[PDB]
DNA sequence: CGGGGACCCGGAAGGG
DNA sequence: GCCCTTCCGGGTCCCC
């Protein structure tokens, strides 16, 4: 439980209300949209000590999760990913008892 | 010799994790320590709190970013306990609290 | 129409 | 090996 990784970053951001403007879910299963994908890839940055780090480069972080049961993209919609890895065991809650929590509008 | 936590920063977080700690504590070498957190029960969770070798500041502080907890489901603040422990070396240091929030 | 400019895709190299 | 970070060449859009 070291140095966090990007699909832990994102999830960390993921279920906090005060990230929700820039990074949030789509109210579909564990599907999540980054909604400003320059500020998700700033804060990533921050954390990880990368002062020149942009979405061009962090969705290379995304791309090599492909193949390892992680995330994979959602065809044909802007900015949008799809956890497919078991959350339900990491964080406690369903999808919907999340979405409940953290108000989301579907 | 023996590890000593003298202050914390802060003694809570969300459950998530990454909130950002500045411990004080006694000499300590960068590339021999690790801050543990743990919770002592059969099921005997163990995490370790998020920083490298530049973060730890002349010998004698640490500023560290506390992992997640093992779920996020709780309705009531929990409380888990912390040691500093040497890589190498085995002993650890007398264990603060530390306490998890939910949303 | 023709171009730039976003998202995207993965290969390759390299670091820590 | 792992997990990115940094590049890149190539693909599809849309819009000026």
């Amino acid at each position: 439980s070291g140095p966090i990784q990007l699909w832990q970053f994102l999830l960390e951001l993921l279920t906090d209300k005060s990230c929700q403007s820039f990074i949030s879910w789509t109210g579909d299963g564990w599907e999540f949209k980054l909604s400003d994908p320059d500020e998700v890839a700033r804060r990533w940055g921050k954390r990880k000590n990368k002062p020149k780090m942009n979405y061009e480069k962090l969705s290379r972080g995304l791309r090599y999760y492909y193949d390892k049961n992680i995330i994979h993209k959602t065809a044909g919609k802007r900015y949008v990913y799809r956890f497919v890895c078991d959350l339900q065991s990491l964080l406690g809650y369903t999808p919907e008892e999340l979405h409940a929590m953290l108000d989301v509008k579907p | 010799s023996n590890l000593k936590i003298s202050r914390m920063d802060k003694t809570a977080g969300s459950v998530r994790g990454g909130d950002e700690v500045y411990l004080l504590c006694d000499k300590v070498q960068k590339d021999d320590i690790e801050v543990r957190f743990y919770e002592d029960d059969e099921n005997g969770w163990q995490a370790f709190g998020d920083f490298s070798p530049t973060d730890v500041h002349k010998q004698y502080a640490i500023v560290f970013r506390t992992p997640p907890y093992h779920k996020m489901k709780i309705e009531r603040p929990v409380t888990v306990f912390l040691q500093l422990k040497r890589k190498r070396g085995g002993d650890v240091s007398d264990s603060k609290q530390f306490t998890y929030y939910p949303l």
